[PDB]
RNA sequence: CCGAGGGUAGGGCCCGUGACUGGGGCGAAGUCGUAACAAGGUAGCUGUACCGGAAGGUGCGGCUGGA
RNA sequence: UGGAGAGUUUGAUCCUGGCUCAGGGUGAACGCUGGCGGCGUGCCUAAGACAUGCAAGUCGUGCGGGCCGCGGGGUUUUACUCCGUGGUCAGCGGCGGACGGGUGAGUAACGCGUGGGUGACCUACCCGGAAGAGGGGGACAACCCGGGGAAACUCGGGCUAAUCCCCCAUGUGGACCCGCCCCUUGGGGUGUGUCCAAAGGGCUUUGCCCGCUUCCGGAUGGGCCCGCGUCCCAUCAGCUAGUUGGUGGGGUAAUGGCCCACCAAGGCGACGACGGGUAGCCGGUCUGAGAGGAUGGCCGGCCACAGGGGCACUGAGACACGGGCCCCACUCCUACGGGAGGCAGCAGUUAGGAAUCUUCCGCAAUGGGCGCAAGCCUGACGGAGCGACGCCGCUUGGAGGAAGAAGCCCUUCGGGGUGUAAACUCCUGAACCCGGGACGAAACCCCCGACGAGGGGACUGACGGUACCGGGGUAAUAGCGCCGGCCAACUCCGUGCCAGCAGCCGCGGUAAUACGGAGGGCGCGAGCGUUACCCGGAUUCACUGGGCGUAAAGGGCGUGUAGGCGGCCUGGGGCGUCCCAUGUGAAAGACCACGGCUCAACCGUGGGGGAGCGUGGGAUACGCUCAGGCUAGACG
């Protein structure tokens, strides 16, 4: 079986190509507690109906190219904007831990 | 000193003299093929098609090529002699090309 | 191995005539009876306090050098009795006493311990048909230690059993003086057992 | 080719072959593919050449060449024979 | 065309070393004061500034782990 | 079936708190001592350099020859030796050199682990079945002739054969463009077109065997991809410009920026990007009560490397340990034009080191290659040797034996201690002596059978005349540490803050149970000690399992981004969770039974966990989220 992973868009500024963020979460090997490491999976669809805040599924597919290993399959969603906000202000976090 | 893995050498050397004879020969029929073609010509480019193939097929049988790339060779000439030939050809004398 | 030689002089130290000599252990002049206080230049002064350690280590070593064990066979013993499933000391002394040298003391083809190990040593002593010439070798429950041909007709063995001619061997094992052999029936207990030693003091030991 | 074979172990003198399924290539303690018996050459046991015939079968199904002594660890244990 | 390697020029990081110097630890019952702990013989400590061989002093303020 | 504590801050106590210690362990080393045997195990550093031998060959049943040894005339001498071949020596050709073996340098990564994907693929040899193998040629070594070169070798001319190469046809089939449905990211079915095969060899002959071609499926071996786990440093905070994406190509067996053109500004980053340090990873191993910590030796899997670096060729597979080419470093030959090498194979030498062995025997076994088979090769391996390096086993005697010798050490002078310890009495007899002596090995082969299954046959042991067994036979190695407490075991003498001890506390200044010696003791014993390293103690990084007033520790305080956490009733989902059968969790180890070596170590079998992770179903309290509502929180 493919690997089948919910997440959320929150790039799609290329051309065929959007970028998904799966948010796994798994208890901790140690202390056990359930956390929530996220992480980006470039994604793609060529016919490019998923705009920057879609909630979508992803197979793992053949490589498209490189870091771009999975395809969109299915929204289960339409505009889930409060949750890409999330992501694109903690990008905005990152211009603040410079030196 | 020395070990016979030396005939070998010498086996491998004329090999490379006898299969790059059928190696390059697929290149410059390729070229010769696609220029023609590309030039608005006719079965007159068809005939180097063929000769190509002829070429391809014939090394793919010993070592010189796998079945694959054999494959992989026919299916980047001939696929761009047809959309070379789509441009203003009408090959009522086709051959190679299946209509 | 053997630890050597001289066994009155551990027949005093803890106190109690762990018999190691035998039938001198056993007449009057055993040297026990005679001087009960330890060997040494100081030896009969005031006892010195026995600490926490030392009472463990007085009565592991009354465990140990009553069967005349090398420490790293007693340890490898008692760490192969605490894998094995059971009351650990009540398994590890039938394991102590179903050593082969031990089954053959207990069976009373020799006076000692030390006797019976050189009985064993030297291809006297037969288990299941054909000779073992091994002190550490186990007895399975419900096999015949027996004396072989060259040793059945042995002045030592026959005066062994002339003094075993109706002594009465464990209810762990059996005896036949007119075959010379005996089942090792099952595996002894402290219940079953004379020992000097409280086992419990032998386990709180080993996790120093 | 995919060989049954006696795969050695056990120490110095204590031989105790493995007859199992390997790839021609590996090592002769290699990770194998199934271990369809085993063959103490010194019968210390009753029970010294255990073959798990109908695995046997399936390997020489899929093609095998059972060596030169694995074919007679497999006749010994009745693989070979048609019924 | 790419190309290991060599060169040139300039970066980054790390390390050895460098006259001398700033401190630091640590010696032998050194010299020099007596700062602290007793209301340490000016209550102490700390911020900070200035000064002073030196502990330190004083100013402003705080604190009480001072009355 | 699982958990020990202690010493030390002070006059004393309690606390916090650190240091140290008893325990186990090792690729060990070092000191003292050292008898045997088995099993393992042995250059951790210079992945520094290598003498010497071997470590990779093999096939006349693919082919043509040179070469010598049995039989000799097509002619009135072998003598175009053609033959029947009988081997060696190369050569062509095929297969194997890509496995086996070695090492830890590199690599912080899809490398590894682990679970999947390969509608994006290969897979020689092997196996199932299909369909066959008809005609032609050709040069290319050997060889001969000639030349060059010191040598390495190299070149020119002429041959010549084959399972060498090429051409033509047959085309079951397969490939490719689209003749189009259908599976639905890039297929067997298809259809015209187009393209493509092939090889013979031995033999009892109007026979099989060994080969061969093409294709489909298998099996194994992989390639590549992805989720997840994968050290330390944030006093490394920004990184990246083929970087990220597209299109069109090129290459690959295949996807991919794997590489190239054009366009687009992307990709990654406090969930730690980038940079730096370190490091092979894992099964495991050690430890641990367990969680966890450490580690990756031997054995097994995988990657990487083969003097450093790059590169392709050949081939099924290599970007190749013992193939090539180049640069660089080094060595060696040179007649100075160039050559040759590659031990991180086994053994070995040197060098560094505290330290790590034999230039051993053998393919008898198992495995690997070639061969139809005999056979050949195999420093893989099977064994042996060396080394207490570890584990395990064994010996150095046993039974007597004195109110207790001598010697020695104390002594209160009475004696006590060494101590049944000794001598000696028996008697058992390791080593040693003699004879027998393997299991390790019945397969290959030969025959009946059928040129199968089954029956019968023989030959074949390195270890090794070893183990073991049968007989005889000598009483026949014990040392090392420690004795102030922790820590078991104490006196005397010599020493006098000296000499020295030490792990911490500390002893040592003239009565030292702490130093040096003797006696005695304790521990362990062919070992005992020391060192280093690791884990435990260390609940001293605290998830189980710590704290923060004063002991080390509350941020100066607020607002607040990410985050983390979340009131009550309701309902679906089933994402966390939990459950159930599986799939994997390799073997080896660990664990449990039960067996074989005289036991044990080891080793064999069986069984069970086995965290995880995928798959399918179920559970719905709790965590989740979407929907609905409430008012106890919060705000107005
Ligand atoms: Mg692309
Ligand atoms: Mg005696
Ligand atoms: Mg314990
Ligand atoms: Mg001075
Ligand atoms: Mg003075
Ligand atoms: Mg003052
Ligand atoms: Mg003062
Ligand atoms: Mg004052
Ligand atoms: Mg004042
Ligand atoms: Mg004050
Ligand atoms: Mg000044
Ligand atoms: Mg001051
Ligand atoms: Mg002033
Ligand atoms: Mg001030
Ligand atoms: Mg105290
Ligand atoms: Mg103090
Ligand atoms: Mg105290
Ligand atoms: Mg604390
Ligand atoms: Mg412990
Ligand atoms: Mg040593
Ligand atoms: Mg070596
Ligand atoms: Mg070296
Ligand atoms: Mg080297
Ligand atoms: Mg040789
Ligand atoms: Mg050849
Ligand atoms: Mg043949
Ligand atoms: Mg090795
Ligand atoms: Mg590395
Ligand atoms: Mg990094
Ligand atoms: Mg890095
Ligand atoms: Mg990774
Ligand atoms: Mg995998
Ligand atoms: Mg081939
Ligand atoms: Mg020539
Ligand atoms: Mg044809
Ligand atoms: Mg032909
Ligand atoms: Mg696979
Ligand atoms: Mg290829
Ligand atoms: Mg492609
Ligand atoms: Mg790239
Ligand atoms: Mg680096
Ligand atoms: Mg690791
Ligand atoms: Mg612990
Ligand atoms: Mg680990
Ligand atoms: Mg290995
Ligand atoms: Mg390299
Ligand atoms: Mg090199
Ligand atoms: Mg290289
Ligand atoms: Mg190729
Ligand atoms: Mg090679
Ligand atoms: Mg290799
Ligand atoms: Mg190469
Ligand atoms: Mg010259
Ligand atoms: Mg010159
Ligand atoms: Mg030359
Ligand atoms: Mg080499
Ligand atoms: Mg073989
Ligand atoms: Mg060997
Ligand atoms: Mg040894
Ligand atoms: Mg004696
Ligand atoms: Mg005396
Ligand atoms: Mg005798
Ligand atoms: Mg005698
Ligand atoms: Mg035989
Ligand atoms: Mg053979
Ligand atoms: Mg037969
Ligand atoms: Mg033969
Ligand atoms: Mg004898
Ligand atoms: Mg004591
Ligand atoms: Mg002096
Ligand atoms: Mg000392
Ligand atoms: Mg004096
Ligand atoms: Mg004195
Ligand atoms: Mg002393
Ligand atoms: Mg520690
Ligand atoms: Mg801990
Ligand atoms: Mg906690
Ligand atoms: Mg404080
Ligand atoms: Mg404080
Ligand atoms: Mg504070
Ligand atoms: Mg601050
Ligand atoms: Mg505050
Ligand atoms: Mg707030
Ligand atoms: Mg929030
Ligand atoms: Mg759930
Ligand atoms: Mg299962
Ligand atoms: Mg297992
Ligand atoms: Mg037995
Ligand atoms: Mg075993
Ligand atoms: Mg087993
Ligand atoms: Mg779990
Ligand atoms: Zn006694």
């Amino acid at each position: 079986p493919k690997k089948v992973l919910t997440g959320v868009v929150v790039s799609d500024k290329m051309q065929k190509t959007v970028t998904v963020l799966v948010e796994r979460q798994f208890p901790h090997p140690l202390y056990g507690k359930v956390i929530k490491r996220s992480k980006k999976y470039l994604a793609h669809d060529p016919e490019e109906k998923y705009k920057l805040g879609d909630v979508v599924e992803i197979i793992e597919s053949r490589p498209i190219s490189k870091r771009k290993r999975f395809r969109v399959l299915r929204l289960v969603e339409s505009g889930r904007m409060d949750l890409v906000e999330k992501y694109l202000i903690r990008r905005q976090n990152y211009e603040s831990l410079s030196k | 000193r020395n070990l016979s893995a030396l005939k070998r050498h010498r086996q491998s050397l004329k090999r490379r003299l006898r299969n790059k004879a059928k190696k390059s020969a697929i290149k410059t029929l390729s070229k010769k093929a696609i220029q023609l073609a590309q030039e608005g010509k006719a079965e007159e480019a068809l005939k180097i098609m063929r000769k190509a193939e002829s070429l391809i097929d014939k090394a793919a049988k010993g070592s010189t090529l796998h079945k694959n790339a054999a494959a992989r060779r026919k299916s980047r000439l001939m696929r761009k002699v047809r959309q070379l030939l789509e441009a203003a050809g009408a090959p009522l004398i086709g051959g190679g090309l299946s209509a | 191995g053997r630890y050597i030689g001289p066994v009155c002089r551990l027949c005093r130290r803890e106190g109690v005539k762990l018999y190691l000599k035998g039938e001198r252990c056993y007449s009057p002049k055993c040297a026990m009876e005679r001087r009960p206080y330890p060997p040494g230049q100081h030896g009969q002064k005031r006892a010195r306090r026995p600490s926490d350690y030392a009472v463990r280590l007085r009565e592991k070593q009354k465990l140990r050098r009553i069967y005349g064990i090398s420490e790293r066979q007693f340890r490898n013993l008692f760490e192969e009795a605490s894998k094995k499933k059971g009351v650990t000391g009540s398994v590890f002394l039938g394991l102590l006493e179903s050593r082969l040298d031990n089954v053959v003391y207990r069976l009373g083809f020799a006076v000692s311990r030390r006797q019976a190990r050189q009985l064993v040593r030297h291809g006297h002593i037969t288990v299941n048909g054909r000779r073992v010439d091994l002190p550490s070798y186990r007895v399975r429950p419900g096999d015949e230690i027996a004396v072989a041909e060259k040793s059945r007709n042995l002045e030592l063995i026959r005066q062994n059993l002339e003094a075993m001619k109706g002594r009465k061997v464990g209810p762990w094992l059996s005896l036949d003086v007119e075959g010379m052999k005996g089942k090792f029936l099952r595996l002894p207990d402290r219940e079953d057992l004379a020992l000097p030693v409280n086992e419990q003091l032998v386990i709180e030991f080993y996790s120093r | 080719m995919v060989k049954i074979r006696l795969a050695r172990f056990g120490s110095k003198h204590n031989p105790h072959y493995r007859i199992v399924v390997t790839d021609a290539r590996r090592k002769r303690d290699g990770k194998y593919i199934e271990k369809i018996g085993y063959y103490d050459p010194r019968k210390t046991t009753p029970d010294w050449l255990k073959v798990d015939v109908e695995r046997a079968r399936y390997w020489l199904s899929v093609g095998a060449q059972p060596t030169d002594t694995a074919r007679r660890l497999l006749r010994q244990a009745g693989v070979f024979r048609q019924e």
